[PDB]
Formats: structure tokens, C-alpha cells, sequence
């Protein structure tokens, strides 16, 4: 039996829902709460939480989907590198997460690269890539590495092990991203929210400390939350009270898994190999200081250090008609998309939001939301 | 995202039990992990420990302070 049963008790969920309703009655206007975690959206939609909530309490879904926001340029670039490598005699084994594998671009996906005869393997984590590198010294093994802080930490750890053993056929195409900088940008570009449900797993890595500047700089109340429905319900309840009491602080509802300081070992490992840079967010634009690239001292671990390719200019981020940009910004839900459930489906997806496991569109589709 | 119980530890690798399914997990981010620990795993790596005992203690401590400040 998994510890912390109270956090997944249906009876507790009922009382929290009832409590939220009461607090909302005496709410002056409307409260808009945003979360930036696909797992949170999954919890929310799967348990019909938006339905259980008062009319004046809205849960907005932010860009909490690392694959969705991976730029087209990088995906196509990895494809060109695969071709150029082969042409130059060097054979490469490419690893990628399952959803990124089917991510569309105006010139094909990694699945198309596979069908053209390239060794493209689906992995569940960077340690898989590592073993593959071990078992194939004669080949250059590269993992197209996307992900927020929670996925970047294991990448950092594995790079640390590779550098010690001096593994030389183990590379990555870094498209790692930072979450807080994206929340800041959304705040400044128009997404309106009065409270934030900070991502629980990302917070495990960067701690409550990693989110504090947003409250000190923008005066917005935050709750670091777990992923059980009660974790989210609790976070919503707490944000409402803070909003009503005019408080501006961060509450660590996920105290059981998140230290205030975060995971220092992970943090140092990340700082050792990566450096912050401005970066593109598919369908959203360029967010300053929001991405990670390998430091010069470690250029040898980045596959791009070994192959210069030129990605065709002007590749559109999305297919015509896709509102994944509005969905990612929390400005619209998948049901506000004319294509949702018709032209666009997991089977025949139009945009990245429908392909990704963490995609808000896939999540809505998967749980039969017809709305 | 389900937590797992560490049943085996061998250097940087642990065997974690997730509802009867056992998988190998890297411990690089949680070096002091030991058999019996409950951990959260992401993409093959343990990222944090779950200590219900600790959590219950903090709760009781908090209640004791409030109970005392209120009159019980
Ligand atoms: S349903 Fe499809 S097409 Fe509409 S935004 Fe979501 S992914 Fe884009």
C-alpha cells in the first residue's frame, strides 16, 4: 500500500470540493488559476475537476508540455544530421521518447526517419540511451533530449557518469527548457491568472526557492502541488483563500516531496553541464533565458558540435488551423478548436498538442471530453 | 506517476517495486537511497523520497502548538 492515503481519498476530495464552493460564493469576481504541468492537466481532466468547480473559479492550462514546445527547427535539424552522418559514413543510433517520435514537422517526423531506414529507437529515459551507447561502441548514440527541469536532471546525472568513464559515443541534442521563465513571459504577454499551481515534479528539482522570485516580483500567490486529485483540490482551495485575503506568498502543499531548497545534488549537476540561453518555444515564440545548451567545456557531448546542417528557413511552427498556441498559453482549451476531435485526433493529429503524452489536447481527447 | 518501494540497492542502481512490477532505477540524484525507501521516479531516475513518518510528525507538531495556543 502506497503511503499518504489521505491525499487520494475520494471522501476528502468531496469535502475539498464542497469547501472550494463555499469560499467561491464570497468571492468578489472570478478567479483564474493556471498550472504548467501536463500531469496536473491529466489529473484535472481525468477527474472532471473543472466540472466540480464553481463558475467563478477557472483552471487554465499553461505550457507544461516539453515535447509540444520543442521547436520544429531542432527536430528537422536532428533529421538532417542523421542524413549527413550516414552520407559521411558515420552511422548513428537515435533515441527519443515515444511521443516525440511521432511529432510532426513540415518535413517529416522521427518516425518518417525510421521508415527511411534509420536506426531510431524509442526510450523511456536517458539511462536507456547510455546502455545503448555501451552496447554499441562502433556507433554514435544520440538522444534527442527535450524536457523541463525534471528531465534535465537525469540527463545531467548521466552526462556526469559518461564524462567520468569518458564514454565518447554518447551524445545528446539539447532542447531542454526552464519553466519559471515561461510563466514570467506568459504573465507579461497577456495570459491572465491570479494564482499559480507550481509544477510538483519540477519543484522537486528546483525547490520552493526556484519559484519565489515570481511572487516577490509579480505579487502572485503560488502553491507547489503534488499530482493526486486532492493535491490539486487543496492547491485550488489555498489559492482562493490567499486571493481573498490579499496574500502574496508561496505555499508548499507538496511538502512531502519538495524541499524548500530543492534537490541540490541535481541542481549542481545541471549547472555543471548546462548554461541558460534564450530559446524558442514552438508556437509561442522566443523566451529569454528559458533554454539550456551544453557549456563550451562540454561541447563534445552535443551532437551539433559534430555536424553543421542548415535547416530550411520559414518552416511554420504549426499546420494551418491548429490553435495549440492558444492552448499552450492557456488562452483556449482544446474544445475551443474547430479541428479538435474531427480532423485532429491521436490517430491523425494535426498539432503537437495532440501527439504529446502531456499535451492538453491529447489529454482532453483521451478522457472523452467532447465539451 | 506512481511511487515505488526500493527493494534493492547496488551502487548507483536500485530495484524499485511499483505495484508488483520491479524496475531498475538510477540513484544519481538520490545517492543516499536505501532499501525500504519510497521514491518518486522520473524517466528512470529517483528524484525524491516520500517519508510519511516525517510528514505525520510535522503535522502532530503543528497541531500540538495550535492545541496549546488555543486552550486544549
Ligand atoms: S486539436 Fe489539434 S489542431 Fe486543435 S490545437 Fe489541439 S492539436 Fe492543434
Amino acid at each position: 500500500e502506497e503511503p499518504f492515503e489521505a491525499y487520494r481519498s475520494r471522501e476528502v476530495a468531496m469535502k475539498l470540493v464542497e469547501k472550494i464552493r463555499e469560499e467561491a460564493k464570497t468571492l468578489d469576481g472570478e478567479i483564474r488559476i493556471m498550472h504548467v504541468c501536463g500531469t496536473h492537466e491529466d489529473t484535472v481532466t481525468r477527474h472532471g475537476i473543472r466540472s466540480l468547480l464553481p463558475e467563478n473559479v477557472k483552471v487554465v492550462s499553461g505550457p507544461g508540455c516539453p515535447v509540444c514546445i520543442t521547436p520544429v527547427e531542432d527536430i528537422v535539424a536532428m533529421q538532417l544530421i542523421m542524413r549527413k552522418a550516414r552520407e559521411e559514413g558515420e552511422e548513428i543510433i537515435l533515441t527519443t521518447f515515444g511521443d516525440m517520435y511521432k511529432i510532426p514537422t513540415p518535413m517529416g517526423s522521427f518516425a518518417d526517419l525510421k521508415s527511411e531506414g534509420f536506426d531510431v529507437r524509442i526510450v523511456y529515459g536517458i539511462f536507456d540511451t547510455y546502455r545503448i551507447a555501451k552496447e554499441n561502441p562502433d556507433k554514435t548514440v544520440v538522444h534527442f533530449s527535450p524536457g523541463f527541469e525534471t528531465t534535465t536532471a537525469p540527463a545531467a546525472g548521466m552526462l556526469n557518469v559518461a564524462a567520468q568513464e569518458e564514454l565518447e559515443n554518447f551524445k545528446i541534442y539539447s532542447v531542454h527548457r526552464l519553466t519559471p521563465p515561461a510563466v514570467e513571459v506568459l504573465l507579461k504577454q497577456g495570459t491572465v491568472f491570479q494564482g499559480l499551481i507550481a509544477p510538483g515534479h519540477v519543484s522537486t528539482i528546483i525547490g520552493v526557492k526556484g519559484w519565489e522570485y515570481l511572487t516577490e516580483k509579480y505579487g502572485i500567490p503560488q502553491v507547489v502541488a503534488g499530482f493526486e486529485p486532492n493535491d490539486v483540490l487543496m492547491a485550488i482551495l489555498m489559492l482562493i483563500r490567499m486571493y481573498k485575503e490579499g496574500e502574496a506568498r508561496i505555499i508548499n502543499e507538496y511538502e512531502r516531496a519538495v524541499k524548500y531548497e530543492g534537490n541540490v545534488v541535481a541542481q549542481k549537476m545541471i549547472d555543471k553541464f548546462f548554461e541558460v540561453v534564450d530559446a524558442k518555444w514552438r508556437a509561442l515564440g522566443v523566451f529569454p533565458k528559458s533554454g539550456l545548451e551544453l557549456r563550451k567545456e562540454w561541447k563534445d557531448f552535443e551532437i551539433r558540435s559534430f555536424y553543421k546542417v542548415e535547416v530550411p528557413k520559414n518552416l511554420p511552427d504549426l499546420e494551418k488551423g491548429c490553435r495549440c498556441g492558444a492552448v499552450l498559453r492557456g488562452l483556449a482549451l482544446p474544445t475551443d478548436c474547430p479541428l479538435f476531435g474531427k480532423t485532429c485526433t491521436p490517430r491523425h493529429p494535426v498539432g503537437p498538442c495532440m501527439v504529446s503524452y502531456e499535451g492538453t489536447c491529447q489529454i482532453f481527447y483521451k478522457y472523452g471530453v467532447l465539451f | 506517476a506512481v511511487p515505488g518501494k526500493v527493494i534493492e540497492v547496488n551502487g548507483p542502481v536500485a530495484v524499485v517495486d511499483f505495484g508488483g512490477v520491479k524496475r531498475e532505477v538510477r540513484l544519481d540524484l538520490m545517492p543516499d537511497t536505501k532499501p525500504g525507501d519510497w521514491v518518486i521516479v522520473h524517466t528512470g531516475f529517483a528524484i525524491e523520497k516520500l517519508d510519511e513518518k516525517k510528514a505525520m510528525e510535522i503535522l502532530e507538531a503543528w497541531a500540538e502548538v495550535e492545541k496549546a495556543m488555543e486552550g486544549f
